[PDB]
């Protein structure tokens, strides 16, 4: 007799998916929903390269640590790469105020230019601007931060100083400075020629008075002294006024910046490359339209949702019965 | 199978049918061959393509950054930040695994339904002109050339033309 | 398995006309897309024309207005009517078929087949 | 259709049947008309009403306020607050869209099943007293007045009364 | 022959829903799950009206800015409406301490009464209570905050002041005060007749000592001086003790309040109306039992979950094949 | 029922069949009894066991602590912590209730499908040797001893042996 | 005739589940997904018992309140049980700095040993170490915290004190101390023989100078004076240096600890027992593999997800039609 | 389409009795709810009585204890037995039917029909 | 209902052999697990041996290497071949059957049955 039969497809596929009723079902065709591979390198996000701090921390980079002279160049980045435990930060020991907040503010900046807010030669006629320290050594020589000046007395005097800066740059200007706390009154008289000093930093919305705290304290980086670091964001059209009769670590270079909200800092040991991506992880970068990944929870930008799943494969074909 | 065809009364699949998901196998004096049903295969491809597009493209991702830093007097806020991150990862993991499990069962049910529907379509066309073997096959009570087979597959099969010849063979048996 | 056999390939003088035909062993009525590719020595494969199930047509800029693709459902044949031929149109023409519309590779790209080819030479 | 009836072997719907979702059309010497099957329609309404009630009323909302304010030294907390709000909106959007998509397919499957079940109920009642046309219709081998039609719809149709008359017409044909 | 047929319903419906296998499917009946419309007006929530600050901020309202004399009246509200960029806040420049926390505390108050904690006439026999400023102008006249008093010297003296208030109101009493920081020592001697002054505010659980910081600083609202604003919540049965020999901006009116947790502040330009709702947005108010809305993420109270969806319509009828 | 068998054309269940979920009842001269179909019952148990395992064991729980404390100048952070906790509880409640509702419908559909498939398996074996009563029962046109019943249940029933005797009884009726 | 029938199971089950299409469906077999019962007792988590503070708060326990002498013994716990409103905390009124942070740090500690950081007899040759108060009474006798010493003058003098501790314990050492603020200058001269005193506490990463604030303030626990409490975590290999000429409440006992992150504090009135569990709530403990519970949102450890559901029962059997 | 025809409407003296009947063209056995509405000139439509599929009945306070609603399944007729009639009971009485129980408008309110009306006048 | 009847129980001298048999009223072909339990006076029920549907076997350490469990599908009989008997092997032996593999109690533990028992005594 003559026969016609109804049947269905089969192939050599070894794909397996999981279903509600049965696990590990072999199927003819399937698609993967889970990205589980990276390229092991750092790529451009949003089209622009990231800032590699290398050996430095954000604290060392933004203050101008003598061992970070190579990082001053760049003025554009999308995210920041920092070593897990950075070796070069605040070479002179002290408390960096609101440091995490500052790292969040600097997480991404579209335009970022450095300019000498108080020129070293013109701004301090009656103060010594050459102060250095062995804790901030560069090439076996005592140095200091590039963006700060250690003001000490000249001709046996530390006169009252008053210095203002008006932000005419039509962008937020980041100003950093410091206050020095000597270990003993003797060092205080030698450096600033006074026992009671004060530092005042005020703007239209900022106001804080600093008083040196002289005490003996454990040696950090071979220094019993301390320099507390401070910062403020000066809005365009606003003035910041520095008044001090001692202990001020004055600003030399400031930063006019324009933000790029939503980015951040990653801790990675992965090398750099010229690739581009919408997603980058500390392990490496990722592509694909896949809506899920299990590479790393810490992502940057628009990334597939991280899931702990080891496998997310949905069937499109039939049960494979060859 | 939920509809009883795949791994049911049609016990196996055909590696010989490369052209489609569902199709036919015919045996007559002229020849033997595997043929694919392009209409029902295309419908299944369209539906499952839209199913994949739905799962993938409902997931819209804004440009964001998970990582945050905290000092030693901010432990409660660090743990609150950790509770947020772990909590969303918990939910999306559970949603993704459950979604894939359930919709994989529905997708295999879907093929079972399509095969069953194609078998009933042919059975509704042949009527008494053929008898059901039980394995997804029909045995014609009349002769059926390659043009007659192509009418069964195209759904343009004509019942009256072969009805009288089928009745005589059915009466003989 | 589906067989595609081209025919009509030969040499032709410029300004002439030629029709190529492609014979499919399986009914072409429900086939999603049927294509003509051309390949010249030292060149890549180029999409020349495409016919779709709905009756739509897509042509490359180079052959547009001079070439016409059409399918004869009854003869299971795909035609490429080439008019106003130029010497640059010299190529080996390839018949391609795609049974289904599968943008996401859902069905693994099944139902795609290639013809053997037919040489068209425009000279003198 | 997953069950093969709607947009399957019953190819179309009836604008003439206003009274119900599923129903009958009959043709005899007395008249022609559309009738609704109130029993199977009411069951579908009850099930889908409870389905809508479930989706809507599982969503319980407490009195809350999303908006929060932060100063310029609280950027990390502002971004953490933003990550919470965007994260819940992400999930609820994805859950709502996926829920509506999947349950819309199930709802149309549900009607396909109800129609198919009603067709099999009638076919199980008529048996050999009628023949299947193939488009959701049965052709009676006997005469069937308006009281006989109402017995088919009410499921109280009596097979023996019309069996002998049906056998004679079936034998004649 | 006689025939009976099984069929299904059809109508003129043009509704479309999306399904897993197919998009834009026409159906006979459907229901909407997504609210996408508002009335464009502000309504009563929980049955009671909201407080419209109009031109003022929470800072100007609670301190008693001279340009907010119309807002003193009301004593009941469920939420607060504030202009996006309020024009009238702290007319005298300074730092409002824990301002965001205070806005969160005042987000909703069931009962809120204002009373003169230190009467202007009886409380200050040996101090001048008439101090005003051009920065706090009302009707072209120099004025000052309604709930604070600027205490200056009288008869060439600023005597030591000690003033206590015991909270006998069986409700939390919100007390606000200020400390004035002059721009130069000359103004300090003229106003308070001392170079070194102090302000002390203590309760059973609060304790803070304030010292004037005299420095030259940028002009905000034509003032180089500053007034820092402070506040505390005095529990029932507790005492607050004010001690100062200068620079104190003393409380005049305090606030006994009872909270209504869970509400907040919205920024809107929508007009007011007498409607009622369980949900209100800055665009307008919303009703309906619908479990989803795409009107605005910032909601107040019990609202449909905000989703980014443009359409959430589920089918109840059949595929419409007429 | 979505497949029309349970609470459909098989109107009731059997308290007398203790051994299984699905099974048979037979009546012949030798005896009457309830028998369970171990093959189809075991398949249903395996599928639903894996279904329960999936729901339960996709939920992975890390060692955590919800409770947090805040002072009187930390009200915004206390409310943000509350928004996180209430938000996750909102989602997990909605997901758990919706999951149980939907998958309970699918589980009862699953049994309806298994019963229907078993009925069609037997009907495909008996063919014309028996007639469908309509309540899930078949009436044999031949005598069927306990060994013949056991062949129907084991699916090893032999159609030719009883075909001629069935034809004669069918012709007599 | 001979008949065979296809049928399905039925029993006497009264279980009911809810489905999409129908509510309250009776079924043959079902499983529960929701844990709704506890044992009403406190159990060991991670295998080890929890610390019951009883009548004391974390503040009273860690400072050494005289009424908490029974809690000093234990050195291992997984979570902490505290009465809702603890009756015995800081017996001498004052501000405990960063108290919530400290409660979070102490939420769980794997190894916790108490040692005398500054021995009472050897450390203070020139200061009185016997100071007590009626606010810190034990057995009707004026006493004081066990882990702190109230240093006052001896032989009509309060000499300059300098005291260092180097953390050689290879674990974090928790150091607590205090600063006393008298109500009047008279009490300041009587106790510390000076009108201007200072307390300085510095480590490699900590630095803070304290100045007594002398003011009249409301009586808390029959004291107008105040003792502000402070604490720091001293890393191994680091030194803390105490320098003061008055008002210091010196450390006597410190704590070397090793953490067990991820735990916390519960407020419960439930009694103690020897049970073990992966989950414990203030109502009681929970077991089972069930993935959901409605007992209590506040859980400790790896617990079933809390849901507001009253019932989560999924069907495994058939619709029961007997 | 379903037709509802009332009958029995006429004038009646106070204290009398009257039964109204409503003829349905379709079997009334499975109909969810069947209602009697009355409307007096210058007044709104008022729900008087309701009969449900389960056999339950709902009456307005004004007609309670005096009116009885019932359905005859065999004659496809709905009855309203009105006793102890008062002059205020003068109205045009309307037969209403609802085939299905649809609280959420799931089925779009299909299966609702209105009768033509019957005038009852209580005078003298 | 399923009936399990043991047989072959009697007394036996040490070092001997004995086979026990269990008669099932229902076909044993598809039964998941069939067990032999033994219970001595003053002792608990002990799992001795188990036969599975796939043909696997599980034995307790005490009886391992001396006992053999097997099923005869055709006779619906379960056998326990006991060799090298020791006086400590004295017990009442129980035939147990489990129709399905149900680890989670999904089916409520249906399909489990117990035999009546057969006494085996090893003495002298
Ligand atoms: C920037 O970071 C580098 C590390 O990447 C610092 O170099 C390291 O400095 C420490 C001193 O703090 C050195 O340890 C000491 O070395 C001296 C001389 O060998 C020895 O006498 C001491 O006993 C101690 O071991 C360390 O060796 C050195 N590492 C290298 C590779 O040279 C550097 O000081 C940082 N500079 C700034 C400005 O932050
Ligand atoms: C309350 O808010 C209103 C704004 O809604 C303030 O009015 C505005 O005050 C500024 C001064 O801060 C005016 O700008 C100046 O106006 C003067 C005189 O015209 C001119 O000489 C200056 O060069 C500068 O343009 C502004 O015109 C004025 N707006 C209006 C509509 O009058 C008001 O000062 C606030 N009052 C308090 C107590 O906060
Ligand atoms: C530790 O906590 C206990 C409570 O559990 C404290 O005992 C209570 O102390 C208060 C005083 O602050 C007593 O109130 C007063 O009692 C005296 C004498 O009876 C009376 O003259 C006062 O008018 C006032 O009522 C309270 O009675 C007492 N409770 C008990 C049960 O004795 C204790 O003071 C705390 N100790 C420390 C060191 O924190
Ligand atoms: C812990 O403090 C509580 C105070 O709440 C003590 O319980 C009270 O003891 C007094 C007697 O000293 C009774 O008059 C009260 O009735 C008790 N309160 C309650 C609620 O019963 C408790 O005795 C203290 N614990 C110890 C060990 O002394
Ligand atoms: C992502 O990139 C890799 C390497 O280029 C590629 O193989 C992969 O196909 C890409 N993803 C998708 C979805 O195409
Ligand atoms: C919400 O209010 C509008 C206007 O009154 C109304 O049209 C709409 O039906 C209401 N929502 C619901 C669900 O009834
Ligand atoms: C949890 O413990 C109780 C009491 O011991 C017990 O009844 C219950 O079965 C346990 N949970 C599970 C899932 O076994």
């Amino acid at each position: 007799g003559d026969t016609i039969c109804i049947g269905y497809h089969a192939n050599n596929s070894t794909d397996t998916v999981d279903t509600v009723l049965e696990k590990n079902v072999t199927v003819t065709h399937s698609v993967n929903l889970l990205e589980d591979s990276h390229n092991g390198k750092l790529c451009r996000l949003k089209g622009i390269a990231p800032l590699q701090l290398g050996n430095c921390s954000v604290a060392g980079w933004i203050l101008g640590n003598p061992e970070c002279e190579l990082l001053i160049s760049r003025e554009s980045w999308s995210y920041i790469v920092e070593k897990p435990n950075p070796e070069n930060g605040t070479c002179y020991p002290g408390h960096f105020a609101d440091y995490e907040e500052l790292r969040e503010q600097l997480s991404s900046v579209s335009s970022f230019e450095r300019f000498e807010i108080f020129p070293k030669e013109s701004s301090w006629p009656n103060h010594t601007t050459t102060g250095v320290s062995a804790s901030c050594s560069h090439n076996g020589e005592s140095s200091f931060y590039k963006n700060l000046l250690w003001l000490t007395g000249k001709n046996g005097l530390y006169p009252n100083l008053s210095k203002s800066y008006a932000n005419n740059k039509e962008k937020e200007v980041l100003v950093l400075w410091g206050v020095h706390h000597p270990p003993n009154i003797g060092d205080q008289r030698a450096l600033y020629h006074k026992e009671n000093a004060y530092v005042s930093v005020v703007s239209s919305h900022y106001s804080r008075k600093f008083t040196p705290e002289i005490a003996k304290r454990p040696k950090v980086r071979d220094q019993e002294g301390r320099i507390n670091y401070y910062w403020t964001l000066l809005e365009p059209g606003d003035t910041i006024i520095f008044e001090a009769n001692g202990n001020l670590i004055a600003p030399r270079y400031a930063f006019a910046l324009s933000r790029g909200f939503g980015s951040g800092i990653i801790n990675s040991n992965a090398p750099m490359d010229e690739c581009d991506a919408k997603c980058q992880t500390p392990q490496g970068a990722i592509n694909s339209s896949l809506p899920f990944q299990n590479v790393h929870p810490v992502t940057i930008g628009e990334c597939p949702k991280y899931v702990r799943s080891a496998k997310l494969r949905m069937v499109t074909g039939l049960r494979n019965i060859p | 199978g939920l509809f009883g065809a795949i791994a049911g009364f049609i016990e196996g699949g055909w590696t010989g049918m490369v052209d489609g998901w569902y199709g036919y196998h015919h045996q007559n004096e002229q020849g033997s061959g595997y043929a694919a049903d392009q209409k029902s295969t295309q419908n299944a491809i369209n539906g499952i393509t839209n199913k994949v597009n739905s799962v993938i493209e409902k997931m819209n991702t804004q440009f964001t950054a998970v990582g945050k830093e905290f000092n030693k007097l901010e432990r409660r806020m660090e743990n609150l930040n950790k509770k947020v991150d772990d909590g969303f990862i918990d939910i999306w993991t559970y949603n993704a695994e459950l979604l894939v499990l359930l919709e994989n069962e529905r997708t295999l049910d879907f093929h079972d339904s399509n095969v069953k529907n194609l078998y009933e379509k042919v059975k509704s066309q042949l009527k008494n002109n053929a008898k059901e073997i039980g394995n997804g096959c029909f045995e014609f009570y009349h002769k059926c050339n390659d043009e007659c087979m192509e009418s069964v597959k195209n759904g343009t099969y004509d019942y009256p033309k072969y009805s009288e010849e089928s009745k005589l063979n059915r009466e003989k048996i | 398995e589906v067989q595609l056999v081209e025919s009509g390939g030969g040499l032709v003088q410029p300004g002439g006309s030629l029709r190529l035909s492609c014979a499919v062993s399986i009914s072409i009525f429900d086939i999603y897309a049927m294509d003509w590719y051309r390949q010249a020595p030292g060149k890549q494969r180029d999409l020349v024309a495409t016919s779709f199930r709905d009756g739509s047509t897509n042509y490359a800029d180079s052959v547009k207005g001079r070439f016409t693709i059409s399918r004869d459902n009854a003869k299971n044949t795909l035609y490429l009517q080439m008019n106003s031929l130029k010497p640059e149109d010299t190529a080996v023409y390839l018949c391609h078929v795609s049974l289904y519309r599968d943008p996401l590779g859902v069905a693994g790209g099944m139902g795609v087949y290639w013809g053997k080819g037919a040489l068209v030479t425009v000279s003198s």
